[PDB]
């Protein structure tokens, strides 16, 4: 079902939400994010009635927490640049008392607002960044910030810097990936200057965060561009090599080496084409790659926020 | 034939090891004795449920747990010269 | 061996107190019990009795129990005074029926009435019809003295149940001395 | 506080008495209860000034 | 086969009955066990906790009585809920709660029986109050040691167990034994009550009568308390108006203390609470 | 979550606890006091109150294996 | 005779939570549960308890009927386990008690010499401080008419000794705790005039409404007697209470003096060794 709903992605198809429901009452979790995820592929950007309706009537009564995530990033996929439209049902996410479907709100609002600076987002997201007690939705509500402001580079190392400073390493997850995310199409120095002492905190994953970021930061960006890129790539390797170090940190070391060297150097990635609209199959697959360790094929859909980088001098024709 | 199983059975309430003996000095609050092992060292332990405050009293010859370092047993005294005399 | 719960209601009412059933009612009917208990021992073990009052404010002396010691504890120095109570009688057992672990067993009451009954005819057509939903199969052994040839609680234990049911049957004590031990051989022998 | 707890869990922290130095950079150390030790350079505090 | 990361999701009732059970059996180490319902390997639940009855001998593999099961299991059925069984717990009083040689000779009885049978350690002691406390451990199979040991998916939960590490006595319980993660769930109805309760607890009953006692002691004696606080007001200050001139003998603030120094805002928060429990006069006795 | 702290450092170390001797407070934060047992050791102090109850000389509470002023 | 009870969150939870186990099951009524309480001195207190199945008929709207071998066996296994805990009495969710449940009480009676009950509510709404405490006792009366049982209010509060604190204080994550001298008092200072309101206003248009409805009795006696009381106080000056206004204020005097007294202080401090730490500080650097 994420072949099914990746490859009818926007395509908004009607059999595949035929059985992606019977898929929604099979009551396992395992597949519960199959089902969650691929509802929201085939339904991207059509703001459907019933799909909504039927999964946020469906996280109720299951007891399970996969089905509520993979339902929370579906919600979020249908709906896609509806801007004020899904207010309506933000509301009613984070009103709610599920740690999960506050989880969820985040999401929606993340992707109906990407490439808008709307400010009116940024009051509940602030506000359920700090105040909410679950550390996990308090990461991925940072997140967002990304995702929204990608237009807008320059913002985000300057309002971040000082909650990448908080006491919690949720918060400083989150905020690494802020920068990660939106400043991977340009070539700030100043986010990296924030993002050197994140791989310094004794926490662990943490450090992981700082590595991926960093590594997004870099992509086909030679030493030529800033100087710490072989001041990390060294890093990289030294973390790997050194038994004494967590595997959980050592794992995004090898990951960022995949990040810089993606397509053999001849690929990046870009949320804002030149035409001044996003790219969906860039923003959706890295949003979905938010969160790698939940499900481990979850890390492929970063592939297709892959885009190429070349001149082509076609003439006409073959 | 059953009288040696009853002695079998006795071992397993021998599994359960002994305690260190201590006398009591004082008591800071009522989660908070003063309590000194013959060995020198000191201790501010608590107590169980089953014994009395005032029925413990300073300069009483207690026992200790090998951990948690609190009173479970006690005895009024003991001397072990004396009983040759 | 069949499944079944089966709950005793000894007659403590004031007219169970005169001596026209030998020696006495109370040791008649306590007798009674002794048998009754014992048959449901050599029935099945699973199989559990309680007993209930049904003279003045109806309460359950003993709980539903495999063991008949409490049983017979009980039925000493009973102190039988007051004016009998029917309509609540039933629903009483079945009120203890409910709260029962096993549901394999199924719902059976005994109970010996020995005195008349106020209880109108319109209340005992509605608990026909209400146990008849319930499934409660109840079988009734009429002591003491009533109406002549007991009517009411006969044509109750008829209409209550029907195809078959095979069923509950009501055994009317006729106008005559005879000891306890030789009333209940009948019942005993065939429901 | 927590992390520094656990560094001075296990041992704590002892208190030396240097009864003589060596010029190899390894300084005799003397502890009250216990015997006498020496212990190599700590790079914090200079030679001369121990 | 399969090894996952776990989750283990507490009811707000099962808690207060580990900690008392615990507390009771303080410092003898207590014999516990967990209820609840397996829904898949990689989660699990506990729905509630009941306490099994002390016994001479101790924590032990034959202290859990089966006569004792059926009984309970008897009242346990004919409540709403007659859920199976799910795993044991036992109390650590007097260290950190470490899975000694009694601990796993009941592994292996439990695992038999059960799948999972998640293990769990709850202590009062480690904890004043606001620690999540508490503990969780899991027994690895000791036959795989051929194999890989080394799982799971999903390492986030994985790492956020295994730290802090935590001193020695933690870490050797690594072999042969592995932690599983708790997360409470709420429930959160009866916990708005719950905090409303012990919230309310320091509030009357009526409302207008401990304050209006409290009115009945706005003038006391507290003519005479304010004596005390005008005492510590004279006494700390004119020892603290020596250290303005002494900060100019040390010059300046190098250690120090004395002290004998601030203490003062302790006096202004009693004395403003005097002053507003005096306030409530007004509001209170007229009208 | 600062007077969530707060009971993050009243949590240590909590109970049972051993009895020392304090001889002098060398800086802030830290001070050598002596071990009923007769061993002189260099311990952090609590962060709580480091002043007033100190004293030159006092009797003092410590953890079992850390030590550490209470 | 009894004075207060004390009951802990730890049951009174165990009270709610078999609401869930007869919530999804139904139907009609209530919990009923028999309460193991602790008794230390006068003052009561309550540790755990244990839920009975209880199921009460409609025709038969009095019959009530309890099973007693199971509260055997489960308060024998509750003193096997504890054996400072015992029975105290028994316990239901209410909301509100019928006139049936005079004669529960006499049933336990055999248990305990005097046994309590604790209505409790599940479903927190209003008005205030939850649960309550109901003591039998028979206070006859002037009329001469038979022995009539009506049970006592007793004053509950909850609390806790030490473990159970924990818990309790551990899973809430709402509130600020607690904060003593600047929002406990002020907070709870409202709290003193809205619970006194509502209190007030439920009960007096109950006063209002039970002249029109409700009569007989209703009124009398207990109503007027304590109508009068009411009127025992109107309650001002003349005369003293015009004196009482200085010396109010006299014992405002001071405190405002003190005031500022530290009020200077604070400002000595702080202003001296800041400015010194700013412009002494920053001239080293630049
Ligand atoms: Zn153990």
């Amino acid at each position: 079902s994420l072949g099914l709903g990746l490859a009818a992605m926007g395509t908004a198809r009607q059999d595949v939400y035929d059985l992606l429901k019977t898929n929604l009452y099979q009551d396992d979790a395992v597949t519960g994010e199959a089902a969650g995820l691929a509802l929201g592929l085939v339904m991207l950007g059509s703001k459907n009635a019933q799909a909504i309706e039927d999964m946020v009537g469906y996280a109720q009564e299951t007891q399970h927490e996969k089905i509520l995530r993979g339902l929370a990033v579906g919600i979020a996929l249908v709906m896609y640049g509806r801007m004020e439209e899904a207010d309506a049902l933000i509301e009613s996410l984070c009103r709610d008392k599920d740690p999960i479907l506050r989880r969820s709100g985040m999401y929606t609002v993340a992707m109906a607002y990407c490439g808008s600076g709307n400010n009116k987002a940024i009051r509940r997201l602030l506000h359920v960044a700090v105040s909410d007690v679950n550390d996990d939705v308090r990461r991925a509500a940072v997140e967002s910030l990304g995702f929204i402001l990608f237009r807008t580079p320059e913002q985000c190392p300057s309002v971040v810097s000082l909650l990448s400073e908080s006491y919690n390493p949720h918060v400083r997850y989150g905020a690494a990936m802020a920068l990660g995310i939106c400043c991977a199409g340009t070539g700030n120095k100043e986010a990296i200057n924030l993002l050197e002492p994140m791989t310094n905190d004794p926490v662990n994953y943490v450090r992981q965060g700082a590595l991926i970021a960093s590594a997004l930061i870099m992509i086909q960006q030679t030493e030529i561009t800033c100087p710490k890129v072989n001041q990390f790539r060294q890093l990289y390797s030294k973390v790997i090599n050194d038994k004494h170090d967590d595997v959980m940190a050592k794992f995004g070391a090898i990951l960022a080496q995949g990040i810089l060297d993606a397509g053999g150097h001849n690929v990046t990635i870009s949320l804002q084409s030149r035409t001044g609209h996003t790219h969906m199959p860039s923003v959706v697959g890295v949003l979905v790659f938010t969160q790698f360790w939940f499900w481990f094929p979850l890390s492929h859909f970063l592939s297709l926020a892959y885009t190429p980088t070349c001149v082509i001098g076609l003439n006409k024709d073959l | 034939t059953k009288q040696y199983e009853k002695s079998e059975n006795d071992l397993k309430a021998l599994q359960s090891v002994g305690q260190i003996v201590g006398e009591v000095l004082k008591q800071l609050t009522e989660e908070k004795f003063i309590v000194k092992a013959t060995n020198g060292p000191r201790y501010v332990v608590g107590c169980r449920r089953q014994l009395d405050k005032s029925k413990l009293k300073p300069g009483t010859r207690v026992a200790l747990d090998m951990t948690t370092l609190t009173i479970m047993r006690y005895l009024p005294r003991e001397v072990d010269p004396l009983v040759y005399n | 061996m069949v499944l079944e719960s089966t709950m005793v209601c000894v007659d403590n009412s004031e007219y169970m107190r005169n001596g026209d059933f030998l020696p006495t009612r109370l040791q008649a009917q306590q007798d009674a019990v002794n048998i009754v208990c014992h048959s449901k021992t050599r029935s099945n073990p699973e199989n559990n009795v309680g007993l209930i009052t049904l003279a003045n404010d109806c309460e359950v002396l003993t709980t539903l129990t495999p063991d008949t010691g409490r049983i017979l504890s009980k039925l000493h120095t009973v102190q039988p005074k007051g004016k009998i109570t029917f309509c609540t009688g039933i629903r009483v057992a079945h009120l203890a029926l409910k709260h029962r672990q096993g549901k394999n067993h199924k719902m059976r009451i005994i109970a010996f009435v020995g005195s008349p009954v106020e209880d109108n005819e319109k209340d005992l057509v509605k608990l026909a019809k209400r146990l008849k939903k319930e499934k409660v199969n109840v079988d009734i052994i009429n002591f003491g003295e009533e109406e002549v040839n007991t009517e009411k609680l006969t044509a109750f234990v008829n209409t209550l149940n029907g195809k078959d049911g095979t069923g509950s049957h009501l055994v009317t004590v006729p106008p005559g001395p005879s000891l306890a031990d030789a009333l209940i051989s009948s019942p005993i022998l065939a429901g | 506080l927590r992390e520094e707890l656990q560094l001075l869990q296990e041992q704590g922290s002892y208190v030396g008495e240097v009864v003589r130095a060596m010029d190899k950079k390894k300084v005799l150390v003397k502890v009250h209860p216990e015997g006498k030790f020496v212990v190599d350079v700590d790079k914090n505090i200079d030679i001369n000034d121990v | 086969a399969v090894d996952t990361a776990e989750q283990v999701y507490i009811s707000s009732l099962a808690l207060l009955k580990m900690l008392k059970h615990g507390r009771a059996g303080v410092p003898m180490e207590v014999m516990g066990l967990m209820l609840g319902e397996f829904v898949d390997d990689y989660t699990v639940r506990v729905i509630d906790v009941f306490a099994m009855p002390q016994s001479g001998t101790g924590v032990s593999v034959e202290a859990v009585d089966p006569v004792f099961q059926a009984k309970m299991l008897d009242m346990l059925k004919q409540t709403g809920r007659p859920e199976m069984v799910v795993g044991w717990y036992h109390s650590h009083p007097g260290f950190g709660c470490w899975l000694s040689g009694v601990d796993i000779n009941t592994q292996q009885s439990f695992e038999a029986l059960s799948e999972r049978a998640v293990a769990v350690v709850v202590d009062p002691i480690q904890s004043v109050k606001g620690k999540v406390v508490i503990d969780a451990f899991r027994l690895i199979n000791a036959n795989m040691m051929v194999l890989g040991h080394e799982p799971r998916q999903t390492t986030s939960n994985l790492g956020h167990l295994n730290k802090p590490s935590i001193q020695a006595l933690i870490h050797g319980l690594n072999r042969h034994y592995y932690s599983i993660t708790i997360n409470y769930r709420k429930n959160e109805l009866e916990q708005k009550m719950l905090l409303n309760l012990h919230k309310k607890s320091w509030m009357e009953g009526l409302t207008l009568q401990d304050y209006s006692e409290h009115c009945k002691h706005n003038e006391s004696v507290v003519k005479e308390m304010l004596e005390l606080a005008k005492n510590y007001n004279k006494a700390v200050e004119e020892e603290d108006k020596m250290t303005p001139e002494q900060l100019a003998i040390k010059n300046v603030g190098k250690q120090d203390p004395k002290r004998h120094l601030e203490e003062h805002v302790d006096v202004l928060m009693t004395s403003n609470i005097v002053q507003c429990l005096a306030a409530m006069l007004d509001t209170v006795v007229f009208k | 979550e600062f007077l969530h702290a707060q009971e993050e450092v009243k949590r240590i170390q909590s109970i049972p606890l051993v009895i020392g001797q304090f001889l002098e407070a060398v800086d802030q934060n830290t001070a050598i006091v002596g071990s009923t047992t007769g061993s002189n050791y260099y311990v952090r102090i609590l962060s709580t109150i480091d002043r007033e109850l100190l004293k030159p000389n006092a009797s003092v509470a410590l953890h079992k294996h850390s030590n550490a002023l209470v | 005779a009894v004075q207060k009870v004390v009951v802990h969150p730890l049951v009174l939870l165990s009270v709610v939570d078999h609401f869930n186990r007869i919530g999804k099951v139904g139907n009609q009524k209530r919990v009923v549960g028999v309460l193991l309480g602790s008794w230390q001195k006068k003052v009561l207190d309550v540790s755990n308890s244990f839920a009975v199945p209880f199921d009460e008929d409609d025709k038969d709207d009095s019959v009530w009927f309890l099973d007693h071998d199971y509260l055997e066996n489960m308060y024998g296994m509750f003193k096997k386990v504890n054996a400072r805990e015992r029975i105290v009495g028994w316990y239901h969710t209410g909301p509100k008690l019928h006139k049936n449940d005079i004669a529960i009480n006499e049933l336990m009676k055999r248990y305990c010499p005097n046994s309590v009950l604790v209505i409790i509510d599940v479903k927190p709404k209003d008005l205030g401080l939850p649960t309550e405490a109901y003591i039998s006792v028979e206070e006859v009366h002037d009329d001469g008419t038979p022995t009539s049982k009506t049970f006592e209010h007793v004053t509950s509060e909850i609390g806790a000794e030490e473990a159970e604190e924990v818990g309790v204080e551990h899973l809430l994550r709402d509130i600020k705790d607690t904060t003593v001298g600047t929002l406990s008092q002020r907070i709870t200072n409202q709290v003193h005039g809205l619970k006194g309101l509502n209190s007030k206003l439920l009960d007096i248009r109950s006063y209002l409404e039970k002249v029109a409805t409700g009569k007989l009795p209703i009124n009398h006696q207990i109503i007027y007697q304590l109508q009068d009381v009411f009127n025992l106080l109107p309650d001002v000056s003349l005369q003293e209470f015009v004196k009482a206004f200085y010396l109010k204020t006299n014992d405002q005097m001071v405190v405002v003096y003190l005031a500022s007294l530290i009020r200077s202080v604070v400002a000595l401090h702080n202003l001296i060794n800041n400015k010194i730490a700013n412009r002494d500080a920053e001239k080293k650097e630049g």
